[PDB]
RNA sequence: AGUAGAAACAAGGC
RNA sequence: GCCUGCUUUUG
RNA sequence: AAUCU
């Protein structure tokens, strides 16, 4: 009613009429950023200079009917002079404090729900639990980490339409909402923010900060989750760690990830020790994750991974001998396997190293909206049966199985820019990258796989490149079935035994797991893992391990220098050099050991030869059991 | 489609053996390499080279310093030669009318004389400075009889201050078609500055800036209550830091400059046409916990219509001192020095009656220089940051906090200065004060020469470090680097002193 | 004892104390007058280092242009702009040979970008030289005036809203005889403000479209003498946008580049690359590192080599792509340069001063000038055409840094040991005008030979190395863009020192930025906790003194020391007040990551809480999502970056006032245009609220959509809701009158 | 005079 | 008497 | 146990 009158007042004029009539809506975007200049090249100096003068601030003109021209002392609060390219009028910083001591009031109960992120930080610092401070040698590594983790369901393209429907429900257009999480969030935020008058723009900005994800490169030690990165200025320093545990609730992805990493590191050390099982138990007791102890997560949390399974079985629990790949849950049912550490090329000519497995083996793939049975050999697929619901479910299962097969028909079907490193020369994982490449569409992998005949057994359905069943000839090894419900609930955990050297065995006597199946990969925990035995660096990472090993031997030089001469075998077989040995490759440990021990021995034999740097350098390599040899080395790899 | 004009510009935008864009495109499309770089290298002269000049101990020569008349003083206020009158007023930093405090601190001195000149300026008119002092006194008197101190005193615009503040000195701005046939019409003078040689007083100023004192000069804001252990650790670290830092003359100069530049900027924006009297006031807490107010002198601001960041506001500085100007007159080239009184110090010489001088000057400043002197407290961070780094670098090694060991036990020391019999070491607090004074002097004596010298000497510092680390360093043109360093040493005392220090460093290093 | 801080470097290494060598607590050097002299110097320099080439006269501009390409080979170690085509193309060919598919994929990405992007992308950026006014203006203002003159002449393809159509228009505008423009004036005796039409012949329009503006760069850290820089126009902007898009896409796929990555990404990439080199290197092999800068980098580099590169990278692509990427190096090979403000003259006898514009240096007697300037003008006078100098043989500072990095990596890729055909080899890291080389060989003779071959292979392309500023040591220590690597990168903290004060945006924003830089420097740099507490204290002192907001329990008289005391005495809970309202500071390391309103929200009084945080306040202004909590800040050694600060919209979130000098100038009429456009756009946001969150789209006039939505909302709100019949009839009447005003 | 330092300020515009 | 105190600053 | 600017 009042804005249409303003439109009439504008249209009555001549220049403004000419602007309204002869200006399209796509040109409005350009002229709204038209100006003489709005750039300060030193804003600090301008503030210092302007806050020394009267009337440096600007405000709307309706302040003239809300604040008086001057106060009781006679100080003027606003002027009659107007800003340059605006209707706004110049005012002082006294109008502000006048408003804040004598101005109109409102209700501020909606405010902690709009600005939810900020008040969540508040409540999450209030209910936090501090702990001691530990001084030590700290190594930070630079990584991409999340500031805002966002809503895991919305993908950052649905989130903007959600924001549109909540705040601007009539200006959204044709987009209907499809997912159920969208409708849930929409109704929640729509009944919360019902008749607020803060501003739509600020509500939208804050909903974006709530829902969409946001990353940053920073130097990091300890935890990588977002609740631990907002306080990285307080938990981590150059020489000091501060124990801390935020107060809110934690997502379980972080917990299972951190348990997996912790268990991997623990197993990696424990394997090279003399009694692996005792060391493993002592490490699991003396360690905790996000404040909660590790035994609690190990008893409560069901998670599929080899190292977690060894830990659980060592606690006398029932294991799910299983793992994960591409969102599917694999349980081996036949055969052995060994990795090979090999190298190859792609169709786009990028070179890459991978670990290809040995032996014939069968597997029982499982998933959320599919199911499958798989048989394969070294680098070669043997057969695949599928039980998906929709056709694209079978497509997912087939591309996952093809990647899992490690066949050259898949490697030589890679086309386009597929960079196998990050934007900072960081090695991503090859399997995940291939599996991401073939998820846009795997047209070339289907058109290059092959074709076979079929026996037409069971009336089983044929494969589909693009939804075309072929009931007599089809892709090699790939068949299809159909099920309305689950074939079998394979979530049935078994009882096991363990040797000292961490060989898991079923009730019969066969072998199920071993410290060779755990990954050789070095990850970075999402929750801060805290280890309190005597030295707090023996599960922290390779860099810390190196620095702290050499620092320890420096500090204890006074007794190592004399133990090195008399009874040195009791110095090499020492509990401090075991985290180091986990980094030396298993093939060249004893060769290095024999090399170094012969070095030190003939360094003792002839008189007048002593270099403390050599002894401080080569001791962590003489820890291992000695294998003799005849060759020589110019360097030593770690 | 490229057509018309933009084809022609395309044909005239290629190498010289081409006349059409399309023939060039065809040459590119048919390009297969058949060893061209090898040929062009084989043709090129062997005089085009990158021969490696080794860098050894006997290789680096000293940096040559300029020759000329000795260097004078150029700060905006006196550093070591300054005197303060005090009354022991119990008010904090920004509290209280300053003209009233000034009158009160002038009442407490007995010994005023009829002023007369001791050391003239030799390019000015010294009676005008004398008369300006007398005018200041008359105005301080007629303040008292006004029934309320006004916080802002304007002065009368008379011949003395019009001369001393540069009024109607600018030339008039006209059109070139009205000044063509003028004889001496020429370009603004744009020449190499006058060279000036190093003197001994800058090192004594720096030595006194690094000194302890019997008073406190900085009272810090409160912060929150400490809830975590590391907050308490940081708090004891901070107690030590603040103890070392509040007792230092460099902090006194910080507070002085911040006060004066703040005052000048605010008066300059507020009163652009009026002349204004501005006292130099400071606040301390002496050894017994008593607050003290301190008067260093007076400033008279002139007109300050500053349309631009570099435009200059002129002012007249008056400062009290006890230091005779007849012993280092080359330091006081820009000053007239009067004699204003006598003073009886805590005396073993019966009662002393040492004379008392007033150093008078015309100076000038800009908005950006004021802005940067209005925020000198950042210097306190720089120093302290480095100190904590060192501490942390040992705390990582010996897994414990080491602030107490360093600050109390004086175990570890670092070289700080050169004495007869050679290198002398100091404790972490001495290092802190030395770096603080370095930053303060960088802020007070800032010039483009310092920028240049810092960069070009960073390079040589790093190649020397590479020699000490035994990394086989080398160069391609070292005399070019020296000629580039020496290009920036012209006339600034602070920069020449840094160069002298660098030569001493090369002498004590490179061994 | 006489004190020497430099002797500290006798115990602590230079990299672990390099912060002492940065005098960034003092004012930086500034320029005071004209920059004409530095412009002349750069012109005559780049015509000096390319002088043995051949001269020609353009048929379109009439300008003398110097072509040094495929010129003679150098005979000494002085700079040279004598580039060779065959070696550039061989460099590109071997680059594609080593990293196949790089150009194809980059070209496909850039083709998508070319097809989709819009003209509005030119609105966001830095200032831009407007040929319509012969000075610099913001980007959107220049775009708008250019579009206006185009539509006034007949070029209307940009109505499509795409960029490539605007480029077709600017191309089609060159084939016109007489362009027409409009100019601002104003007269006062009564302030009359109007416009006037004028004409521009074809050659005039060409020199105006091809020219760049020049100015001197203030606030430079690290130099005794001032530098000149250039600013390009509106017509060379979309083309260079696409070219730098292509170059970005390429350089992202190269392990040697450093330009598209910032902050810790940069250092991470550098460190990973150094480790990769030291792993591929052998143990019997000797290894050295050159820390190097290039001299006269932007004067030697020629656009014709860039055209060669472009035509090799677009090999086997559609001709429209090849022809829309070939126009930037063309237009930067026929470019010109405005000289600047001019000079000022002085007479002591008559006591007067005068100014001399740069557009009379060809028609002025040289008696006035001094020797250096006389020589400058004497050399440059041939190249003058309508107040702007021809400048073909080189670039200017700050453009084509990506493609120049591509050439640098092309030269670094010629050390793979299958292209040297020998036992020495090399690799390294490159950013525009800075590099780190690493050379491997079994002896020092091979090291010298590799250094020589790098120097010569780089001179065959126009890349000259500064021997005066470069040095070679063993591997482990080097310097790259003021990053000092010593077996690992090292913290400096003095580059970040001018970021520790009041930023000058508003109370809330300055507060948030002040605490946020402290916690950032705690993360990235090595600012300790105690020093951070001190930083808080000092920041709060500066905050209080600047904004005149002291504790309220103090006796410091300011202009608003009375309002704050009244607020203090009204208030019961005093720990809930903000530092801007005269309250305490509850900040510490524990809680640096929380705003000032949520930190103290349970401590506030409800009346204060509702007054402060009120949407009806007249002080707040939020306009668009890309400017809500985002401020431009100006670091040391960089361009003006944008900082994100977490804050709550309060009555302290005010905007400050404007310059107001333009009232006194002929171009005063831009204010009125701005004002009217802002009226119209504000009303549009009243009708269409999403217009500030999502870009509108449509072809109708604004009034049409406005009155239509008025009618619709009226109907829907009368049917079931608030609107009665009287309001309905009245506003429909107003809509009718709006139609009678627009259609007639 | 003074600030400053390769060109300007020492008020400017109508 | 009127108006102004950054109307042109690379990446 | 990861792949989102």
């Amino acid at each position: 009613m009042e804005r249409i009158k303003e439109l009439r007042n504008l249209m009555s004029q001549s220049r403004t009429r000419e602007i309204l009539t002869k200006t399209t809506v796509d040109h409005m975007a350009i002229i709204k950023k038209y100006t003489s200049g709005r750039q300060e090249k030193n804003p600090s100096l301008r503030m210092k200079w302007m806050m020394a003068m009267k009337y440096p601030i600007t405000a709307d003109k309706r302040i003239t009917e809300m604040v008086p021209e001057r106060n009781e002392q006679g100080q003027t609060l606003w002027s009659k002079m107007s800003d340059a390219g605006s209707d706004r009028v110049m005012v002082s910083p006294l109008a502000v404090t006048w408003w804040n001591r004598n101005g109109p009031m409102t209700s501020t109960v909606h405010y902690p729900k709009v600005y939810k992120t900020y008040f969540e930080k508040v409540e999450r610092l209030k209910h936090g639990t501090f702990g001691p401070v530990h001084f030590r040698n700290q190594v930070k590594i630079r990584r991409r980490v999340d500031i805002n983790p966002g809503h895991a369901d919305l993908s950052a393209k649905e989130a903007q339409d959600v924001i549109m429907e909540v705040v601007f429900p009539n200006e959204v257009g044709a987009r209907i909402l499809t997912s159920e999480s969208q409708l849930t969030i929409t109704k929640e935020k729509k009944e919360e923010l019902q008749d607020c008058k803060i501003s739509p723009l600020m509500v939208a900005y804050m909903l974006e900060r709530e829902l969409v994800r946001k990353t940053r490169f920073l130097p990091v030690a300890g935890g990588t989750s977002s609740v631990y990165i907002e306080v990285l200025h307080l938990t981590q320093g150059t020489c000091w760690e501060q124990m801390y545990t935020p107060g809110g609730e934690v997502r379980n992805d972080d917990v299972d990830q951190s348990l997996i990493i912790a268990a991997r590191n623990i197993v990696r050390r424990a394997a090279v020790s003399a009694d692996p099982l005792a060391s493993l138990l002592e490490m699991c007791h003396s360690t905790q994750i996000g404040g909660t102890r590790m035994v609690d997560i190990l008893r409560q949390n069901p998670t599929e991974e080899q190292a977690v399974d060894i830990c659980k079985a060592a606690m006398g629990l029932r294991i799910s001998s299983s793992f994960s790949f591409g969102g599917f849950t694999f349980k081996r049912t036949s055969g052995s396997s060994i990795k090979r550490e090999e190298e190859l090329l792609t169709g786009n000519l990028q070179t890459l190293k991978i670990r290809v497995h040995d032996g014939y083996e069968e597997f029982t793939m499982v998933g959320k909206r599919a199911t499958a049975i798989l048989r394969k050999a070294t680098r070669r697929l043997v057969q695949l049966i599928v039980s998906g619901r929709d056709e694209q479910s079978v497509a997912e299962a087939i591309i996952v199985a093809m990647v899992f097969s490690q066949e050259d028909c898949m490697i030589k079907a890679v086309r386009g820019d597929l960079n196998f490193v990050n934007r900072a020369n960081q090695r991503l994982n090859p399997m995940h990258q291939l599996l991401r490449h073939f998820q846009k569409d795997a047209k070339v992998l289907f058109q290059n796989w092959g074709i076979e005949h079929i026996d037409n057994v069971m009336g089983m359905i044929g494969v589909l490149p693009d939804m075309t069943p072929s009931t007599e000839m089809s892709m090699r090894g790939i068949r299809v079935s159909k099920m309305g419900v689950d074939e079998y609930s394979s979530t049935e955990r078994v009882v096991v035994s363990i040797d000292r050297f961490l060989r898991v065995r079923d009730q019969r006597g066969n072998v199920l797991l071993s410290p060779e199946e755990v990954s050789e990969t070095q990850g970075t925990e999402k929750l801060t893992i805290t280890y309190s035995s005597s030295m707090m660096w023996e599960i922290n990472g390779p860099e810390s391990v190196l620095v702290n090993t050499y620092q320890w031997i420096i500090r204890n030089w006074e007794t190592v220098k004399i133990q090195w001469s008399q009874n040195p075998t009791m110095l090499y077989n020492k509990m401090e050099f075991e985290p180091f040995q986990s980094l030396v490759p298993k093939a060249i440990r004893g060769q290095y050991s024999g090399f170094v021990r012969t070095l030190f021995q003939q360094m003792r034999d002839v008189l007048g030869t002593f270099d403390t740097t050599q002894i401080i350098k080569l001791l962590p390599f003489a820890a291992a059991p000695p294998k003799q040899s005849r060759m020589q080395f110019s360097s030593l790899t770690v | 489609e490229i057509t018309g004009t933009m084809r022609r510009l395309a044909d005239q935008s290629l190498p010289p053996n081409f006349s059409c864009l399309e023939n060039f495109r065809a040459y590119v499309d048919g390009f297969e390499p058949n060893g061209y770089i090898e040929g062009k290298l084989s043709q090129m002269s062997k005089e085009v080279n990158a021969k490696i000049e080794p860098f050894l101990k006997t290789t680096p020569r000293p940096i040559r310093l300029p020759d000329g008349p000795p260097c004078f003083q150029r700060s905006k206020f006196l550093l070591m030669d300054a005197l303060k009158l005090s009354i022991e007023d119990p008010s904090h930093e920004g509290e209280g009318i300053p003209l009233y405090d000034a009158i009160k601190c002038m009442r407490t001195f007995f010994g005023w004389k009829e002023p007369y000149i001791v050391k003239p300026h030799e390019k000015g008119i010294n009676p005008n400075y004398l008369l300006s002092w007398k005018q200041v006194l008359a105005e301080l008197q007629d303040i008292e009889n006004e029934e309320k101190i006004p916080r802002t005193k304007n002065m009368k615009k008379t011949s003395q201050l019009k001369w001393a503040l540069g009024e109607n000195m600018a030339p008039e701005k006209v059109d070139f078609d009205n000044c063509r046939d003028v004889s001496d019409l020429k370009q603004y003078d744009s020449d190499e500055p006058e060279l000036r040689s190093l003197s001994s007083w800058i090192q004594n100023e720096f030595n006194k800036a690094c000194e302890l004192t019997d008073s406190t000069w900085i009272e810090l804001d409160e912060i929150g209550e400490d809830v975590a252990p590391i907050e308490y650790i940081a708090s004891m670290r901070r107690n030590y830091f603040t103890a070392e830092v509040s007792h230092c003359r460099a902090t006194e100069y910080i507070m002085k400059g911040v006060y004066i530049n703040t005052a000048l900027l605010n008066a300059s924006c507020a009163a652009m046409d009026d002349f204004q009297l501005i006292p130099m006031i400071s606040k301390c807490r002496t050894k017994e916990g008593r607050r003290k107010t301190n008067l260093y002198g007076f400033i008279i601001k002139g007109r300050s219509h500053l349309r631009n960041d570099t435009d200059v506001v002129n002012f007249v500085s008056m400062e009290f001192s006890l230091t005779d100007p007849r012993l280092e007159p080359h330091k006081w080239e820009k000053y007239c020095v009067l004699e204003i009184g006598d003073m009886l110090l805590r005396s073993a010489i019966g009662q002393m009656s040492r004379p008392m001088f007033l150093y008078v000057r015309t100076n000038g400043t800009s908005k950006i220089k004021m802005k940067w002197g209005m925020e000198m407290r950042r210097c306190l961070l720089q120093s302290l940051q480095q100190i904590e780094s060192m501490i942390e670098a040992e705390s990582s090694v010996k897994e414990k906090d080491m602030t107490k060991e360093f600050f109390e036990n004086k175990s570890e020391t670092w070289p700080i200065g050169e004495s007869p019999k050679g290198v002398e070491d100091g404790s972490i607090g001495k290092v802190c004060r030395t770096l603080l004074a370095k930053s303060v002097f960088n802020s007070l004596y800032a010039s483009p020469q310092l920028e240049g010298f810092s960069a070009e000497s960073r390079k040589l510092l790093l190649v020397v470090q590479a020699l000490r680390d035994n990394l086989e360093p080398g160069t391609f043109d070292l005399e070019g680097l020296y000629e580039a360093i020496e290009e920036c040493l012209i006339n600034d005392p602070w920069v020449l002193l840094n160069a002298s220090w660098f030569n001493s460093f090369l002498t004590h290093a490179l061994r | 004892m006489d004190v020497n801080p430099t002797l500290l470097f006798l115990k602590v290494p230079a990299q672990n104390a390099i912060s002492t060598t940065f005098p960034y607590t003092g004012d930086p050097p500034y320029s005071h007058g004209t920059g004409t002299g530095y412009t002349m110097d750069t012109v005559n320099r780049t015509h000096q280092y390319s002088e043995k080439g051949k001269w020609t006269t353009n048929t379109e501009t009439g300008a003398p242009q110097l072509n040094p390409i495929d010129g003679p080979l150098p005979e000494d170690n002085e700079p040279s702009g004598y580039a060779q085509t065959d070696c550039v193309l061989e460099a590109m060919a071997f680059l594609e040979e080593s990293h196949p598919g790089i150009f194809e994929n980059s070209c496909l990405e850039t083709m998508e970008v070319v097809q989709q992007t819009r003209v509005d992308r030119l609105t966001q950026g830095r200032q831009t030289y407007d040929w319509t006014l012969n000075r610099n203006q913001p980007a959107a203002t220049a775009l708008a005036n250019t579009i206006e003159v185009f539509r006034s002449n007949g070029l209307t393809a940009n109505e499509s809203g795409r960029l490539i159509d605007f480029l077709k228009d600017v191309m089609e505008s060159m084939d016109k005889e007489e362009m027409e423009i409009t100019t601002h004036f104003q007269r006062k005796r009564q302030r009359t403000i109007g416009k006037k039409k004028q004409r521009v012949n074809k050659r005039s329009y060409l020199i105006r479209a091809l020219t760049l503006n020049t100015m001197t760069k203030d606030a430079e850290r690290g130099k005794l003498k001032r530098r000149a820089i250039a600013t390009p126009g509106m017509q060379i902007r979309g083309f260079v946008y696409f070219v730098e898009t292509l170059a970005r896409s390429i350089c992202e796929k190269l392990e040697q580049s450093g330009l598209p990555v910032g902050g810790n990404e940069k250092k991470a990439k550098l460190a990973n690359v150094v480790r990769k080199m030291m792993t591929n290197s052998q143990d019997t092999e000797l290894s050295f590192t050159i820390t190097g800068d290039n001299t006269k980098w932007n004067e030697n580099q020629n656009p014709r080599m860039f055209l060669a590169m472009i035509t090799y990278i677009t090999k086997n692509q559609p001709e429209w792509f090849r022809n829309v990427l070939s126009i930037a190096p063309i237009m930067f090979s026929n470019k010109m340069a405005r000289l600047g403000k001019g000079y000022m003259f002085e007479s002591k006898s008559m006591k007067l001063r005068t100014q001399i514009p740069a557009e009379m240096l060809a028609s002025i007697d040289l008696k006035y000038f001094n020797e250096s300037t006389r020589k400058k003008i004497e050399k440059i006078r041939p190249l003058l055409i309508d107040g702007t100098a021809s400048l073909s043989p080189g670039m200017m500072m700050g453009m084509f840094n990506m493609l120049s990095t591509v050439l640098g990596v092309s030269i670094l890729n010629l050390g793979q040991k299958r292209y040297t055909k020998t036992t020495y080899w090399w690799d390294g890291l490159q950013s525009s005008d800075d590099f780190a080389l690493i050379v491997n060989a079994p002896n020092h003779e091979g090291i010298q030979a590799g250094v020589d071959r790098f120097y010569r292979t780089c001179k065959l392309v126009g890349i000259n190395m500064s021997k005066k500023k470069s040095y070679i040591n063993r591997t482990g220590t080097f310097e790259f863009t003021s990053f000092f690597y010593r077996y690992g990168f090292v913290a400096n903290f003095s580059m970040e020192l001018p970021s520790f004060g009041v930023s000058g945006i508003n109370e809330s924003a300055d507060m948030s930025i002040g605490v946020t830089v402290i916690k950032n420097n705690m993360i990235n740099n090595d600012l300790g906790p105690a020093t951070a507490q001190m930083a808080l204290q000092l920041f709060i002192k500066d905050y209080r003194y600047t904004y005149r907001c002291h504790r309220g329990d103090t006796q410091i008289q300011t202009r608003r020391s009375f309002e704050l005391k009244k607020l203090w005495e009204q208030t019961r809970s005093k720990a809930g007040l903000l530092v801007s309202d005269g309250g305490p500071n509850l900040y510490n390391i524990r809680n640096l990551h929380i705003p000032e309103v949520c930190l103290k929200w349970e401590l506030m009084d409800e009346d204060y809480q509702g007054r402060l945080c009120n949407p009806l306040n007249p002080f707040v202004s939020h306009k668009e999502i890309e400017s809500v909590n985002n401020a431009v800040v100006m670091p040391a050694h960089g361009p003006a970056k944008s900082m994100e600060y977490d804050a709550v919209a309060t009555t302290h979130s005010w905007i400050p006032k404007r310059n107001r000098s333009i009232l006194n100038t002929s171009q005063r009429g831009i204010l009125e245009d701005e004002q009217m456009y802002q009226k119209c756009c504000n009303l549009f946001e009243k009708f269409f609220p999403s217009s500030s969150y999502r870009r509108p789209v449509g072809i109708s006039s604004m009034v049409e959509a406005m009155v239509s939505r008025a009618r619709i909302d009226a109907r829907i709100d009368f049917e079931s809701g608030r609107i009665k019949k009287e309001e309905f009839a009245e506003i429909m009447k107003i809509c009718s009158t709006i139609e009678e005003l627009r259609r007639q």
